[PDB]
């Protein structure tokens, strides 16, 4: 078959491939369109491989939750344009979907069922696009909070109705815990955190004695605000969360945190920089 | 003097961007002769941002980057839009950017004419379905590269490309021609000749013998100028930028405050209720260190004084954590001088903690 104007542009309402790429396609199939999409398939996973070394620290963090068992999930791109792109989005979801459905905690494993689909997408937006990790909690009762697509929390609670796991989860996304409750914090890990102040606290002069002293009392301050039951809530701080909880009848026995981009260093770019570079 | 245009670049990493920017200042130096870049075209200068972040933009908009007057849309020919081109466009029809002029890229790897067509087609359909005019909209088919490389064909397309600038974006208004507008800081009376207020001229001139409105806090009242002074010396006039006391007939110390505006009749009103963006400082830049929820009632500042408001945070948002960007319906407990584009601080406490613009006035 002819490649027209009008053959290109089908190719192009079917699939978001670039013009020039859509026309070289069609015509190495003499028109199929199919063959043409085919064709384009080889092709995407180069061009995805050429943008895989790109940082990509944007994205979004999503959550989902099936009863008793709950999915929290990142997938990256580059820029925030494409975190909101409907397409990226619908990729997100069709991941989270699956992962939930078939009780996916293996990065690895959602990464090989999605590889190809993954491509078509980055061949289309033209970003670097990961499935970066993913991870499920179990509970009696789950529930979830997202705050934008920057952060999203999971929760698992006893005793706790809908209203209170949310704000349990509102208040994890804020202030970060890594525990559930002081005493969850090793011994080993207590130790070595009390050398770390012992040491800081002798240096700047104080007796030992007194030294000791005070870092006993860094110690409970410590526990307390790395771990949930020991923080105060965000929603009235006068109270910790371990007080919220027994008023409450209620207690946590598991969260998990993700936020977009934690763990990767972010390009810094000076555009004015590197406009002079290329002129001169 | 040349008026001052802000334009920025918007467009997919890799359609070349910063290559066409780099062309422009370097063609416009070659022909006229000499984080932002700057150039110049015999009438007007230019300010040219980068427009990488969504979120980022809008934070810089907030905290006092000027706006675009114009945005300069990239589009490599070779692959036409990308699906994240509508949020591109979004985000122009979001903050208001009032102009776009499209440079279609990379027409030095595009033979087809029919497909370069095609592509300029969906481009104006993109900016239609958005509401920018789609029809009207310039185009210019060019190399960024080629041209940066000094080559004369494309050198011209470059020379296109600042000739809309100049003629498609409109010369900005200076403040010195607009409305006049004072934002009062301070009132006393002079037993021998009335009352005087004083302030920064924010706009316009304030003449001898002009009526003058008198707007925001409490009801709008009328008056006239029979005086503009500059350290106790007496002026004819005061301009946009001066710093002066403006003597007014007939009303008196106790009708005006702080935090009212001097305007000229009929050209800036009193309202309460508004639509805005807004930007809360993380902690690192001295903001709150804690979160607020919907009962949150700060002060916002407008320009000389606090208003308390409260809030109605957007659907599906119950928590503004530091470092946040967010939409807001604030209601005022009385009205204040306000137009779109009204820049202000919230505050509480007295301190600063966010910063906002006033995006649709509601009552
Ligand atoms: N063929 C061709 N390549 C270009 C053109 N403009 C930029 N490029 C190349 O496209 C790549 C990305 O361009 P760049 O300005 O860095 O894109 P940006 O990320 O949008 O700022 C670089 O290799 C440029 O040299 C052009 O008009 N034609
Ligand atoms: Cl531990
Ligand atoms: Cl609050």
């Amino acid at each position: 078959a002819e490649i027209t104007a009008s053959l290109v542009k089908e190719l192009r309402e079917r699939t978001g491939a670039g013009m020039m790429d859509c026309k070289k396609a069609l015509t190495e199939a003499n028109g199929d369109i199919e063959l043409a999409i085919e064709n384009m398939r080889k092709s995407g996973a180069i061009k995805a491989a050429k943008k895989a070394g790109n940082v990509a620290a944007d994205g979004v963090i999503k959550t989902k939750i099936d009863g008793n068992y709950g999915i929290i999930l990142e997938v990256n791109c580059q820029t925030d344009f494409v975190a909101k792109d409907a397409g990226f989005q619908a990729f997100a979801d069709k991941v989270l979907d699956a992962a939930v459905a078939g009780k996916i905690t293996d990065v690895e494993v959602l990464k090989a069922q999605f590889e190809e689909e993954r491509v078509a997408l980055v061949a289309k937006i033209g970003e670097n696009i990961n499935i970066r990790r993913v991870a499920a909690l179990e509970g009696d009762v789950l529930g979830s909070y997202q705050h934008g697509a920057r952060i999203g929390v999971l929760v698992a609670a006893k005793g706790a109705d809908e209203e209170l796991v949310k704000h349990i989860a509102m208040h994890v996304a804020a202030s970060k815990p890594e525990f559930i409750k002081p005493e969850d914090v090793s011994a080993e890990v207590v130790e070595k955190e009390y050398q770390v102040q012992l040491d800081i606290a002798m240096q700047s002069g104080k007796p030992k004695e007194i030294a000791e002293k005070m870092v006993e009392g860094r110690m409970k301050k410590f526990t307390g605000e790395v771990s949930l039951t020991g923080q105060p809530f965000v929603m009235e701080p006068s109270k910790t969360v371990g007080q919220l909880l027994k008023e409450h009848n209620a207690e946590v026995t598991g969260f998990i945190r993700f936020e977009v981009g934690e763990g990767i260093e972010k390009v810094e770019t000076d555009f004015a920089a590197e406009v002079a570079a290329m002129s001169k | 003097t040349k008026p001052h245009v802000n334009v920025g670049t918007i467009g997919h990493v890799d359609h070349g961007k910063t290559t066409l920017t780099a062309a422009i200042t370097t063609v416009l130096a070659k022909t006229y002769g000499g984080s932002h870049v700057e150039y110049d075209t015999p009438t007007r200068h230019y300010a040219h941002v980068d427009c990488p972040g969504h979120a980022d933009y809008v934070k810089n908009m907030i905290t006092g980057a000027a706006q675009m007057d114009g945005a300069i849309l990239v589009v490599a020919a070779t692959d036409g839009p990308m699906p994240q081109t509508r949020e591109h466009i979004l985000l122009g029809r979001q903050v208001g950017v009032p102009y776009i002029i499209v440079f279609l890229n990379k027409c030095d790897m595009v033979d087809d004419e029919e497909l370069l067509e095609l592509v300029e087609m969906e481009v104006r359909e993109l900016l239609s379905q958005y509401d920018f005019p789609g029809d009207d909209t310039p185009i210019v088919r060019g190399s960024a590269l080629k041209a940066l490389e000094g080559d004369a064909e494309w050198e011209a397309k470059i020379l296109e490309l600042a000739g809309f600038l100049d003629s498609y974006i409109p010369e900005p208004e200076r403040a010195i021609d607009k409305p006049f507008l004072l934002p009062i800081e301070d009132v006393f009376s002079i037993s021998g000749r009335g009352t005087v207020v004083t302030g920064r001229v924010e706009r316009g001139i304030i003449k001898v013998g002009e009526e003058v409105e008198i707007v925001g806090i409490k009801e709008t009242q009328k008056s006239t100028c029979t005086g503009v002074e500059m350290f106790r010396k007496l002026l004819d006039e005061g301009r946009a930028g001066e710093n002066v006391g403006v003597l007014l007939r007939g009303i008196k110390r106790e009708e005006i405050e702080r935090g009212q505006v001097l305007a000229k009749p009929g050209t800036i009103k009193p309202h309460t209720k508004f639509e805005s963006e807004v930007y809360i400082l993380s902690k690192d830049e001295g903001g709150r260190h804690t979160p607020f929820f919907k009962g949150y009632r700060p002060q916002f500042y407008f320009r000389t004084t606090d208003v308390t408001g409260t809030i109605e945070l957007p659907e599906g948002v119950e928590m503004v954590m530091p470092g946040d960007n967010i939409k807001m319906v604030v209601t005022l407990i009385h009205p204040i001088a306000m137009d779109d584009g009204l820049r202000f601080a919230i505050r509480e406490g007295g301190r600063t903690v966010g910063a906002g613009v006033v995006a649709k006035v509601l009552g």
